[PDB]
RNA sequence: AAUGCGCAGAUACCGGGAGGAACGCCGAUGGCGAAGGCAGCCACCUGGUCCACCCGUGACGCUGAGGCGCGAAAGCGUGGGGAGCAAACCGGAUUAGAUACCCGGGUAGUCCACGCCCUAAACGAUGCGCGCUAGGUCUCUGGGUCUCCUGGGGGCCGAAGCUAACGCGUUAAGCGCGCCGCCUGGGGAGUACGGCCGCAAGGCUGAAACUCAAAGGAAUUGACGGGGGCCCGCACAAGCGGUGGAGCAUGU
């Protein structure tokens, strides 16, 4: 109940789950979703299917505040990074843009050993 | 089928309807290589189709067959973990055979004292979308896809 | 082949230490902010060494970005 | 998967702040250093080096037992600091067990200053210097008449030659000379003892009794791999009928 028409959708990709925040054009959340929210327990969530309904859920929830179109920001390299984007296109929302924006350090903190590989 | 691809055998067409989708059904009704039994069952079943409905049996037959073949099924697969039921398409030649088979099996589940009657009533009920056989079709398709989550193995 | 458009050809007689010149300098940066590789700058080993030391300087002045954001992904 | 976090509102998202640490791209086929090692940017301080001129000194050279200094990481002392990471440790899993690999936490430590420690697969497993002995090609950095010539450095291929072989081959493991260091079968053992050094942990030096007929290097042919690639088989898959239950026959 706000009538924002336009806003932003942040897709957050990850190997373990995919989550999607929808947001007014200043970055304040309107609604969100993820694979858990959709229904999935541990481990499916990361699946591309999860991300499909995750994104669709979020958009359906945002059509309620009468959104017509959004900008897409995607961060993460997970599975179903794209399926979240496809789903927002076929969502009926108008995707005005897509922008990768996964954060990376200019060599900052020591990774956890699972992300260290070698030298 | 490591080597070549294997062609579908082209079965000699019918003697009464001239259709190959029938001798197909007639072979599946057959057991222990008694083909005369099978024909006598099926053509009889056609005569009972004609009684309990004015419709030509051949359009009744084909109707139920189309009504039975699945658009999706599952096929177990693994990389690790456990056998993941993977949803996937049902390539036309298989829809053909899965339908014919289920039809006959379903037919022989029935309580009807003799065959033909069993076949007729199963051939009929399936045209009307009801009658177990369509159980398999639907409970296959429904059980497949319900694993959409694992459909990312298209092939 | 791998012989598309280079950079060194695109421009002319430019100073390689002019960290204040931007419209020139910004031609050597990624679609994002990343400094372009020699295969795409077409600079000599030594030319490219000096490009960094300035593109970096130019970054500290706030004339050149350190990083950006990939459009249309 | 669970432990764990979350209605005291987390995760995702926006803005502001504090901090500790490390510097993405450029970036390697690169560069510098005697080695260990050295990468954001600026300034100051400062070491080595290469080239051109052929100006000066006039054999002033090489090597180098001792000595003295330097020396990744871990470790130690005194303060400081502490984001992330993480021995020990505390939990969740897995398992036959799992004092492990996987998961959630986490102290020393990792960072700074000062002082110790002196080790290593401290490796090119190749001491330093000089002279000589086909070439080709790629690259870093000078100079010149700048299709190329001429230096210094880093690679690859190869003449002669060497090597047990693998390999090396103007960046020798070739041909030679000078000097230092080191080896003398395996285990006992880098141990004991003595000395010296260190706050410690330990380091340097370093045996013997006893004991074995081997221990080794390179290559060859196989077989093998829970290595690769290619490919078959009713091998699986797709099917249709069985055995495993029953009674009996026959074999054990
Ligand atoms: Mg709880
Ligand atoms: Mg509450
Ligand atoms: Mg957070
Ligand atoms: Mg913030
Ligand atoms: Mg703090
Ligand atoms: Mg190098
Ligand atoms: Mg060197
Ligand atoms: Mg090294
Ligand atoms: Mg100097
Ligand atoms: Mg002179
Ligand atoms: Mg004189
Ligand atoms: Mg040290
Ligand atoms: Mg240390
Ligand atoms: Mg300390
Ligand atoms: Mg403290
Ligand atoms: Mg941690
Ligand atoms: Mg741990
Ligand atoms: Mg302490
Ligand atoms: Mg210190
Ligand atoms: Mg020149
Ligand atoms: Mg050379
Ligand atoms: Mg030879
Ligand atoms: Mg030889
Ligand atoms: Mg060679
Ligand atoms: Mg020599
Ligand atoms: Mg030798
Ligand atoms: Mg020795
Ligand atoms: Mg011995
Ligand atoms: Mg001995
Ligand atoms: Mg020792
Ligand atoms: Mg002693
Ligand atoms: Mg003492
Ligand atoms: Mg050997
Ligand atoms: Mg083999
Ligand atoms: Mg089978
Ligand atoms: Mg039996």
């Amino acid at each position: 109940k706000r009538q924002v028409a336009s806003g932003r959708a942040y897709i957050h990709a990850s190997y373990n789950n995919t989550i999607v925040t929808i947001t007014d054009p200043d970055g304040n959340p309107i609604t969100w979703s993820s694979g858990g929210v959709i229904g999935y327990k541990g481990s499916r969530k990361g699946t591309p299917y999860a991300a499909q309904l995750a994104a669709l859920d979020a958009a359906k929830k945002a059509m309620a505040y009468g959104m017509q179109s959004v900008d897409v920001i995607v961060r993460g390299t997970g599975a179903g990074r794209e399926q979240a984007i496809r789903a927002l296109q076929a969502s009926g929302l108008q995707v005005k843009s897509i922008v990768d924006d996964t954060p990376v350090p200019h060599n900052g903190c020591r990774p956890k050993k699972k992300f260290r590989k070698a030298s | 089928a490591r080597r070549r691809r294997a062609e579908v055998r082209q079965l000699q067409p019918d003697l009464v309807y001239g259709d190959v989708l029938v001798t197909a059904f007639i072979n599946k009704i057959m057991r222990d290589g008694k083909k005369n039994l099978a024909a006598r069952i099926f053509y009889d079943a056609c005569k009972i189709i004609q009684e309990k409905t004015g419709q030509e049996p051949l359009k009744v037959f084909k109707q139920a067959v189309e009504n039975v073949k699945p658009r999706m099924e599952v096929r177990s697969r693994r990389v690790g973990g456990a056998n993941y039921q993977v949803p996937m398409e049902v390539s036309p030649r298989r829809q053909q055979s899965l339908a014919l088979r289920w039809l006959v099996q379903a037919a022989n589940q029935r309580p009807e004292r003799r065959a033909a009657v069993r076949i007729a009533h199963e051939l009929m009920d399936a045209a009307e979308g009801k009658g177990g056989a369509v159980k398999k079709k639907e409970d296959v398709e429904r059980m497949a896809e319900a694993n959409r989550a694992y459909a990312h193995y298209r092939w | 082949p791998s012989r598309k458009a280079k950079v060194k050809a695109t421009l002319g007689e430019f100073d390689l230490r002019d960290y204040r010149n931007v419209e020139v300098l910004k031609r050597f940066l990624s679609e994002t902010g990343k400094i372009l590789p020699r295969r795409r700058t077409g600079l000599s080993g030594k030319e490219q060494r000096i490009l960094a030391k300035t593109i970096k300087r130019a970054r500290i002045l706030g004339l050149l970005p350190f990083t950006e954001k990939l459009v249309r992904k």
